[PDB]
C-alpha cells in the first residue's frame, strides 16, 4: 500500500482462522485479476485457462496443515501478485508461467515406463 | 601465445598450473607421453569469451609457457574465432615471439 | 503405491528430457518434518533424484585424513545428461545443474535432517573404519627357532 | 521418437535430445532460409542441436 | 512328508536369528526341511534370512504366480499347516 | 528454458589440502574474563 | 591392558605394546610421517615424526616409540618444531625441482607436510648441485623417475613382507643408496600397482595414467571391483565422460587398503570395444537398430518359435549385478522357464552345493577370519590368481603365526609355503584321514576352503560330501558360536549373488531340455555346448566379446561404473556401486532392458523403479536389503541335507582337480579389453622389464618413439 | 574437407600425429564448418617432436649434468640429469638430449639414435 501500489507489510497469522482468511483472500485476488492479467501481458489464452492456473498453484498447496509454512506461502503469492499487477513482469515471465508455451511441449514427462525408455530416460 | 624454447620443442609440460588458477575457467587442457615420450598436450584450449585477461595463467606458469601478448586489434567476425586451440595458440608465440621475449626481458626481475 | 512411479506430478519450467520421474512429491502434510522443499524454488528434479551421504575415504595416495572429517552429500549421476562431447570444441556439456555441487555437514543426523527436509531420496554409507592392531618395531627381529620362512630387508 | 534414428543410407545418429547445446546429429541444408518460411524450419532444428 | 503337487517351483522361508519373533519358525525348519527337501529332491527350498526379518513364507507355483503367509506369531504346528495349505491340491 | 552447458562447470574443490593447514589457533581471554584457579596446598 | 598416557595435555588411553604415533591417532592429534604405514612394518627412517618425551633427551620417533605407563608427549613444542622444519630442510636438499612434470602434484605428501612444517624457502643453494640417479625398469605397469625417491622403504617393505616378492630392494649406501632391482626385471606380484599408492613421491607412477590428469579435476567415486569375488571397495576417480583410474579405499574387512593389478589397471578397457547402440544381425551381418525395433524383433522371434517349458534358456555372465538376475528370473518364470544358467563348466547343471542354506556356497569364516586361522587346507585353487587380496591375508597370518597350510588340487608358486597334499578326490580323503586331517582336529579356528572351480569338476558332488561329512564329524572344531570352518571361494563378482536368488538351475529335467532361446546376459566364458546352434541368442551387456559376436541380437547394457548395482562377495557381504560416468550412446541400465522385454513378450514385469525392483529383492532374500553387512547364517548345520544327503551317491571319476585362470590377465571382457592387460600379459610371455616396451618413448631399436599403447 | 597439403600434413615438417590421441589434422578440419575456406591461412605451427630431434647431442664428462633451458631466470626449474646409462639422457623439461664420453663408441656404433650426435 504506502511504499508502492500492492505492497503488503509481512504479518504472521494468528491463527488457523486467520490464514485461511488471507488464502481465501488471495485467491480471490488472483481470480478477479485475470482479465486484467490477459489484456495486460496480451496473453494468447482465454481468462477460463488462466483461472485454471490460479487453482492448481492454491491446490499444489491444499494439503499443508502448518502455519509458518502457510505465511512463507501467503508472503510468495503478495509478492507474484504485486509483480503482476505492477507491469514489472514482462511478457516473458509470464508467458513462462503456462506450461504449454515450450517448444517439447507440455508432457515433458514420459507418459510411462516403456515411452521414456524407448526414447531414452524421456 | 604459447612460447618454444630457442631450439623449438614446446614450453608447455601439461602441468596444469594455469588451468587449475584460471578465475574464469577459461583454459581446457587433455595431456600425454608424446611418441618420444615427453610430457606434452594434446589439447590446450583458451575460450576468449571466457577470458577476463588478468595474467593469472602467465604469473602460475614455471617455464613461461603460456603469455599475454602486446596484441589488442584481434577483433573477429564471428565468436567461434575466438575459441582459440593450441594450434592457434603456438601459431600466435611463432608470429609474437619476440615482442614476447621482449616483454619478458623488461618485467623478470620483477616477477 | 509402494515405491510406484507419479508419471503425473505436475512439471515446472525447469523439468526437461533429462529430469527422472519422481515417487514422491512433498505436500506440506508429512509428519514432523518442516517442508522446505515445497517452498525453496528447487525443482521437482530434486524429489526425484536420490543423493549419497558419506563420509569421504581417505586417499590412497596421502596419508593427511583432513577430508575425512566431515559428511558430503553429493548427487548420483544420472544415466543421460551428465556429460557428452561438444562436436564444436571437444568440450564436456552437461545437462545436470547438480554436477558441481556438494554439501558438507558435521555429523551424518544433521545431513539426513536437511535431505528429509528438502525432500531428497537419500542413501547412507556409513564408513568403513580401521581395525586397531598395536604395531612394535621389535617385531622386525623376533627369534626364529625355525625355519626363517621370510627374509627381512629392513 | 528416440536416441537413435537411422537415415536412408543407414547411418545410425546416436542422438541426446536437449536444448541448444544438445547434439541433433542431423546435417541439413536449407535452400532459401532467408524469406518468411525459413526461419521457422532453421529454428526448429537448430534449437534441436543439429547441424 | 510328502511331495508338492506339480505346481510348486520353488519355496522361500524368511526369518531373523534372534528372538525378536519366536522360534517356530527356526524349530519347524530344524524339522521339516531334511524331510521336505528329501521326498522331493528338485524343488528349490530357500532359506534366507536376516536380522529384523519377519518370518514369511513364499511358494512359486507356474509361469511367476506366488503366494505367501506371514508365520508371525505362529506356532510350529500352524507353519507347518500353513506351509500344508500352499503345497497341496 | 532448463539450463544447458556447452562446458559443464570443472569444481576443483577435491583439491583442498589433505593435511589441516592452519591449526588450533591461540587463546587470547583476557584475566579479567577466566575464572581464578585455586592455590595450592 | 590399556595404558594411559598424555599427549599435548590430554589423556588418551591405549594397548600396551603400540607405538606413540598410534596413541597420537587416537587422541586426534596429528603427526607428520613418511616412513610409517599403518600396514607396513614401521622403519623409524624418515624422521619426520620426531616428539618431545618427558624424561627423554634426545627427540624420539613416534613410529617407534612403545607407549609406556606414564608418559607425557609434547608435540607442539619448539623441539617439535625445529626437529620438522630441519627434516624437511634434508628431504628437500636433494629433492629435484619437478612438481610441474611430477604426477604426485597436487597429492603429494611431501609437498602438503613442507607447506605445514617446513619453511617457506630453501637454502640449498650449492654450485655442486643436487644427487641425481639414473632410471630403472622394473615392468610395464610402473614408470620409475628416482630422484624423487626419499628412501622411506614402502615399497621394499610392502613388496618384501606384504606381497611376497622379494625382487625389490636397495643397492648402494649413503646419499648414493637407490631403490630397485638390481638387475632390470619384471616385477612378478599381481599386487605390484600397491607400490604407486604407498609411494609418498611420485618417484614409482602408474605408466598408463603418465601425464593424463591433475587430482583436482578428478570426480572421486567410492564404488565396489566386480573383477573378482571379493568386492573390493575402490575409489573411482573419473573426468566427467572418461573413468581415469581406479585406487583403492580403506576396508580392513574385504581388502585391506590394497586392489590387485586387473582391479587397478583394466579400467581402461572401459571405453574401446563398447557396445552402445542395438544391433539386428541381417543376412550374416550386424545391423543397427532403434530400441523400439529390437525389442520387437524379440518379441517377433519369440512368438515365431513358441518356446515351452524351459525351452527359454537365461546364462549370466560374470559381471551381472542382482537386479538384472532377480529382473531376469522374474521375466523367465513368466514364460514358463526355469532355465537359469551360469557362465562357467557345469553352470547349466545343478550345482553340487545347493542354494537352499546361504552356507553352502559362502565364505563362511568372513575373509576377516583369516586374520586368526590356525590351519588352513586350500582345494582346487590358486588364490595368488582368484583371490589375490585374499592371498596377501594369508600370507600375513603365516608370517606372524604357527598357521600351517596344505593344498589338494594344481600346484600353485605360492607366496606362503604349503603342503601339497595331491590334486584329486582321492588325495582330498587321504589328506582329511591324514596328518593334516590331524592338524585341522586338533585346531582352534580351522579352515576349509574350496575353490570354485572345484564346483566346475565332474567329481563335485563327491568334494562338497567329502569336505562337509568331515565338517560334521570335527563340529564343535568347525561349527562352533564364534566360528564356522567350511569356505567356498568364488571367483566371479555375480556367482553369490546369483545363488542368494535361486538364479541357479534346479533339477536336471530342466537341464535335459534343449533351449530353442537363449539369452545372454553379460555372459562371454560360456561352454560352447551350453547354446545350441539353432536356437535366437540374444547378448545384452556392454562389450563385444565372443558372446556378442554369435548372438542374434545385441543389446547394450552398462558397466560398473556406469551403474548403481547391487554385488554380493564371497562371504556374502552385500555392497552397492556407484555410478561414476553416464551411460554411452545408446546403452540403457541392465535391468531396464529386461524389464522393457516383457512389455514387448507381454508379460511386463510390476516394477518401474529400481526401488520396487529393490523391495522385491527383499521378498527374494531380506539380506539383500542390508548393505555393507554379513547376515550370519542361522541354520548352519542343515548344510548337510544338499551337501550329504543328495550328494551321497555319486560317481566318481577320479580326474585331476583342474586351473580355472589359465592366464591371470584375461578373465573378463573389460580386462580382454584393456589394452594395460595387453602389455601385461605380453611382458610375462616375453620376459621384457622396459617400461616403454609397447607403449610411448624412445628405446634403444625405437629412436623415433611410437604414439600406440598397448600394441 | 581438404585437398591442399595444409589440410592434410599434422604439421608443415611433420606428416603423422605424434600422441595417440591427437585427432589428425585430415579428420579435424572436415565437416561444413571448412568448407569455403582457405586452408594454407589456418594456423598450423611446426611439430615441436620434429625441432628438438635435430638438436646434436651435448657431450659431457660429468655424470651430472644441470640444465635450466638456457635463459637463466627465462628458462625452466633446474634439474640435474644422470647420464650413467649407455643411452642419450634427455631433459624433462626442454628436451635437450646429453651423454657422457664414456659411452661414445656404443652410441656410434648404434645403428639410428634418437639424436644427431654430430
Ligand atoms: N508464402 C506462401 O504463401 C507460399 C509459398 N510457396 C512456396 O513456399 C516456399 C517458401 O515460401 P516463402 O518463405 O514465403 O517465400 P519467400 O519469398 O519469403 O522466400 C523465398 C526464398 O527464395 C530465395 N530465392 C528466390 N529467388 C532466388 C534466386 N533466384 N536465387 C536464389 N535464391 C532465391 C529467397 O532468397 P532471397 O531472400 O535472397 O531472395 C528467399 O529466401 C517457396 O518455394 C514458395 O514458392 C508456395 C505457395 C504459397
Ligand atoms: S602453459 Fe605453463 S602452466 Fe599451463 S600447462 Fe603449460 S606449462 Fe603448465
Ligand atoms: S588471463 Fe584469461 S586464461 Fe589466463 S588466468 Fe586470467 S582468465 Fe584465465
Ligand atoms: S614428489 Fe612431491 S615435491 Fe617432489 S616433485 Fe613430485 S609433487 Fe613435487
Ligand atoms: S621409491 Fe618411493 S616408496 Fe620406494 S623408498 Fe623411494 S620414496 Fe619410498
Ligand atoms: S614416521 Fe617415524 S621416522 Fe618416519
Ligand atoms: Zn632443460
Amino acid at each position: 500500500v504506502q511504499p508502492t501500489k500492492f505492497a503488503v507489510t509481512v504479518r504472521q497469522s494468528r491463527n488457523w482462522a486467520d490464514a485461511k482468511q488471507r488464502v481465501i483472500a488471495a485467491y480471490r485476488a488472483w481470480i478477479r485479476a485475470a482479465p486484467e492479467i490477459q489484456t495486460m501481458y496480451s496473453i494468447p489464452f482465454p481468462v477460463s485457462h488462466i483461472r485454471t492456473r490460479i487453482r492448481q498453484e492454491f491446490e499444489r498447496h491444499r494439503y499443508v496443515n502448518k502455519l509458518n509454512v502457510v505465511d512463507v506461502l501467503l508472503q510468495q503469492s503478495n509478492a507474484d501478485f504485486q509483480e503482476t499487477m505492477n507491469f514489472w513482469r514482462q511478457q516473458s515471465h509470464v508467458m513462462a508461467f503456462f506450461k504449454e508455451e515450450h517448444f517439447r511441449g507440455e508432457k515433458r514427462l514420459p507418459s510411462n515406463f516403456i515411452t521414456g525408455f524407448l526414447e531414452g530416460r524421456n | 601465445a604459447l612460447r618454444r624454447y630457442p631450439s623449438g620443442e614446446e614450453r608447455c609440460i601439461a602441468c596444469k598450473l594455469c588451468e587449475a588458477v584460471c578465475p574464469a575457467q577459461a583454459i581446457t587442457i587433455e595431456a600425454e607421453e608424446r611418441a618420444d615420450g615427453s610430457r606434452r598436450t594434446t589439447r590446450y584450449d583458451i575460450d576468449m569469451t571466457k577470458c577476463i585477461y588478468c595474467g593469472f595463467c602467465q604469473e602460475s606458469c614455471p617455464v613461461d609457457a603460456i603469455v599475454e601478448s602486446p596484441n589488442a586489434e584481434y577483433a573477429t567476425e564471428t565468436r567461434e574465432e575466438l575459441l582459440y586451440n593450441k594450434e592457434k595458440l603456438l601459431a600466435n608465440g611463432d608470429k609474437w615471439e619476440p615482442e614476447l621475449a621482449a616483454a619478458i626481458r623488461a618485467d623478470a626481475p620483477y616477477r | 503405491p509402494r515405491n510406484a512411479p507419479d508419471y503425473n506430478v505436475p512439471i515446472d519450467i525447469a523439468t526437461s528430457t533429462f529430469t527422472p520421474v519422481p515417487k514422491n512429491v512433498q505436500d506440506g502434510s508429512e509428519e514432523n518434518v518442516v517442508p522446505a522443499g515445497l517452498i525453496s524454488g528447487a525443482p521437482m528434479e530434486l524429489q526425484a533424484r536420490t543423493v549419497r551421504i558419506y563420509k569421504p575415504a581417505k586417499p590412497a595416495t596421502q596419508s593427511g585424513e583432513k577430508n575425512t572429517q566431515l559428511w558430503r552429500m553429493d548427487w548420483d549421476v544420472l544415466g543421460k545428461g551428465h556429460r557428452w562431447e561438444n562436436p564444436l570444441m571437444g568440450w564436456q556439456s552437461s545437462a545436470d545443474f547438480m554436477q558441481g555441487t556438494h554439501l558438507t555437514f558435521k555429523t551424518k543426523e544433521d545431513a539426513i535432517a536437511f535431505a528429509e527436509k528438502q525432500g531428497y531420496e537419500y542413501f547412507v554409507q556409513e564408513p568403513n573404519e580401521r581395525h586397531f592392531r598395536p604395531k612394535a618395531y621389535a617385531n622386525n627381529f623376533l627369534y626364529s627357532p625355525g625355519k626363517l620362512k621370510h627374509i627381512r630387508t629392513k | 521418437i528416440s536416441d537413435i534414428h537411422i537415415t536412408r543410407t543407414g547411418k545410425p545418429l546416436i542422438r541426446i535430445q536437449g536444448g541448444r547445446s544438445s547434439l541433433g546429429e542431423h546435417t541439413a541444408t536449407v535452400f532459401g532460409a532467408t524469406g518468411q518460411l525459413g526461419r521457422y524450419i532453421v529454428n526448429r532444428l537448430a534449437r534441436q542441436g543439429c547441424t | 512328508r510328502y511331495a508338492f503337487a506339480k505346481g510348486v517351483k520353488e519355496l522361500r522361508f524368511l526369518f531373523c536369528q534372534t528372538s525378536q519373533h519366536s522360534a517356530e519358525a527356526r524349530s519347524f525348519l530344524n524339522r521339516a526341511y531334511p524331510i521336505m527337501k528329501k521326498h522331493n529332491p528338485t524343488i528349490p527350498i530357500l532359506l534366507r534370512e536376516a536380522q529384523g526379518t519377519i518370518p514369511r513364507v513364499y511358494a512359486r507355483y507356474e509361469f511367476g504366480r506366488e503366494k505367501m503367509e506371514s508365520l508371525e506369531g505362529l506356532t510350529d504346528k500352524q507353519i507347518e499347516e500353513t506351509v500344508a495349505k500352499l503345497v497341496k491340491t | 528454458e532448463p539450463l544447458e552447458l556447452t562446458q559443464a562447470f570443472r569444481n576443483f574443490e577435491g583439491g583442498s589440502s589433505a593435511w589441516d593447514q592452519v591449526g588450533p589457533g591461540i587463546d587470547r581471554t583476557p584475566d579479567t574474563f577466566k575464572l581464578p584457579t585455586p592455590k595450592p596446598e | 591392558a590399556e595404558v594411559e598416557l598424555t599427549i599435548d595435555g590430554k589423556k588418551v588411553s591405549i594397548e600396551a605394546g603400540s607405538a606413540l604415533i598410534q596413541a597420537c591417532e587416537k587422541a586426534g592429534v596429528v603427526v607428520p610421517r613418511y616412513c610409517y604405514h599403518e600396514k607396513l612394518a614401521i622403519a623409524g627412517n624418515c624422521r619426520m615424526c620426531l616428539v618431545e618425551v618427558e624424561r627423554s633427551p634426545k627427540p624420539v620417533a613416534s613410529c617407534a616409540w612403545p607407549v609406556q605407563a606414564g608418559m607425557v608427549v609434547k608435540t607442539n613444542s619448539p623441539l617439535t618444531h625445529k626437529a620438522r622444519e630441519g627434516v624437511m630442510e634434508f628431504l628437500l636438499a636433494n629433492h629435484p625441482l619437478d612438481c610441474p612434470i611430477c604426477d604426485q602434484g597436487g597429492e603429494c605428501d611431501l609437498q602438503d607436510q613442507s607447506m605445514r612444517y617446513g619453511a617457506d624457502r630453501g637454502r640449498f643453494h650449492e654450485i655442486g648441485g643436487k644427487r641425481a640417479v639414473e632410471d630403472k625398469n622394473i615392468g610395464p605397469l610402473i614408470k620409475t623417475s628416482m630422484n624423487r625417491c626419499i628412501h622411506c622403504t614402502r615399497c621394499v617393505r610392502f613388496m618384501n613382507d606384504i606381497a611376497g616378492a622379494p625382487e625389490l630392494g636397495s643397492t648402494g649406501r649413503g646419499n648414493d643408496l637407490q631403490i630397485g632391482t638390481y638387475l632390470e626385471k619384471n616385477l612378478d606380484s599381481e599386487l605390484s600397482g600397491n607400490v604407486i599408492d604407498l609411494c609418498p613421491v611420485g618417484a614409482l607412477t602408474s605408466k598408463p595414467y603418465a601425464f593424463r590428469a591433475r587430482p583436482w579435476e578428478l570426480k572421486r567415486t567410492e564404488s565396489i571391483d566386480v573383477l573378482d569375488g571379493l568386492g573390493s571397495n575402490i575409489r573411482v576417480d573419473s573426468r566427467g565422460l572418461e573413468v581415469m583410474r581406479i585406487l583403492p579405499r580403506l576396508n580392513d574387512d574385504v581388502n585391506e587398503e590394497w586392489i590387485n593389478d586387473k582391479t587397478r589397471f583394466a579400467c581402461d578397457g572401459l571405453k574401446t570395444q563398447r557396445l552402445t547402440m542395438p544391433l539386428v544381425r541381417r543376412d550374416g551381418k550386424f545391423e543397427p537398430a532403434t530400441w523400439e525395433q529390437a525389442l520387437t524383433e524379440i518379441a517377433h522371434a519369440y512368438q515365431t518359435l513358441a518356446p515351452k517349458e524351459n525351452e527359454f534358456k537365461v546364462i549370466a555372465g560374470q559381471l551381472v549385478e542382482v537386479e538384472s538376475l532377480v529382473a531376469m528370473k522374474d521375466l523367465a518364470n513368466r514364460l514358463g522357464s526355469e532355465n537359469l544358467a551360469l557362465d562357467f563348466p557345469g553352470g547349466s547343471q545343478p550345482l553340487a552345493h545347493g542354494v537352499d542354506i546361504r552356507s553352502n556356497y559362502l565364505f563362511n569364516s568372513k575373509i576377516w577370519g583369516i586374520e586368526e586361522a590356525d590351519a588352513i587346507l586350500l582345494v582346487g585353487t590358486n588364490p595368488r590368481h582368484e583371490a589375490a587380496v585374499l592371498n596377501a591375508r594369508i600370507r600375513k597370518q603365516w608370517l606372524r603365526s604357527d598357521l600351517e597350510i596344505a593344498a589338494v588340487g594344481q600346484p600353485w608358486e605360492s607366496t606362503f609355503d604349503y603342503e601339497h597334499l595331491g590334486t584329486d578326490l582321492a588325495a582330498l580323503k587321504n589328506a582329511l584321514s591324514g596328518p593334516f586331517g590331524e592338524k585341522l582336529k586338533k585346531a582352534k579356528r580351522p579352515m576349509i576352503i574350496v575353490g570354485s572351480g572345484v564346483t566346475e569338476h565332474p567329481d563335485a558332488k563327491a568334494f562338497y560330501e567329502t569336505v562337509w561329512s568331515f565338517v560334521e564329524k570335527n563340529a564343535s572344531n568347525f561349527l562352533t558360536e564364534e566360528w564356522c570352518g567350511y569356505n567356498v571361494l568364488q571367483r566371479a563378482a555375480s556367482r553369490a549373488g546369483a545363488f542368494e536368488v535361486g538364479f541357479v538351475v534346479p533339477s536336471p529335467e530342466v537341464a535335459a531340455t534343449k533351449p530353442k532361446f537363449v539369452w545372454l546376459l553379460g555372459a562371454d566364458e560360456f561352454d560352447p555346448a551350453d547354446v545350441p546352434k539353432d536356437a535366437f541368442i540374444v547378448y545384452q551387456g556392454h562389450h563385444g566379446d565372443r558372446g556378442a559376436e554369435i548372438a542374434d541380437i545385441v543389446l547394450p547394457g552398462a558397466a560398473y561404473t556406469e551403474k548403481a548395482g547391487t554385488y554380493v562377495n564371497t562371504e556374502g557381504r552385500v555392497q552397492m556401486t556407484r555410478a561414476a560416468t553416464g551411460l554411452p550412446g545408446a546403452a540403457r541400465t541392465d535391468w531396464k532392458i529386461i524389464r522393457a522385454v516383457s512389455e514387448f513378450l507381454g508379460v511386463p514385469l510390476p516394477y518401474d523403479d529400481v526401488a520396487q525392483l529393490r523391495d522385491r529383492m527383499a521378498e527374494i532374500s531380506p539380506a539383500l536389503a542390508a548393505y555393507d553387512v554379513v547376515e550370519p547364517v542361522a541354520l548352519r548345520h542343515l548344510s548337510k541335507v544338499q551337501l550329504v544327503d543328495q550328494n551321497k551317491g555319486a560317481k566318481v571319476t577320479g580326474e585331476p582337480l583342474k586351473k580355472v585362470v589359465e592366464n591371470f590377465y584375461f578373465t573378463d571382457v573389460i580386462s580382454r579389453s584393456s589394452p594395460t592387460m595387453a602389455r601385461c600379459s605380453a611382458a610375462k610371455e616375453t620376459g621384457d622389464p622396459r617400461t616403454n616396451f609397447m607403449a610411448p618413448g624412445m628405446e634403444e631399436d625405437r629412436p623415433m618413439g611410437q604414439i600406440a599403447y598397448g600394441a | 574437407t581438404g585437398r591442399p597439403a595444409s589440410a592434410v600434413m599434422q604439421a608443415p615438417n611433420r606428416a603423422e600425429v605424434w600422441s595417440r590421441s591427437q585427432r589428425p589434422r585430415s579428420e579435424a578440419m572436415a565437416g561444413p564448418r571448412f568448407e569455403q575456406t582457405d586452408f594454407d591461412a589456418q594456423p598450423r605451427p611446426w611439430a615441436a617432436i620434429e625441432l628438438i630431434h635435430k638438436q646434436p647431442v651435448r657431450w659431457t664428462h660429468d655424470r651430472i649434468v644441470a640444465c635450466d633451458g638456457g635463459g637463466g631466470p627465462h628458462g625452466h626449474p633446474k634439474i640435474y640429469i644422470n647420464t650413467d646409462k649407455p643411452e642419450i639422457a634427455t631433459c624433462n623439461y626442454c628436451g635437450l638430449p646429453f651423454a657422457n664420453e664414456h659411452h661414445r663408441k656404443y652410441l656410434e656404433s648404434l645403428p639410428q639414435t634418437s639424436y644427431p650426435l654430430n
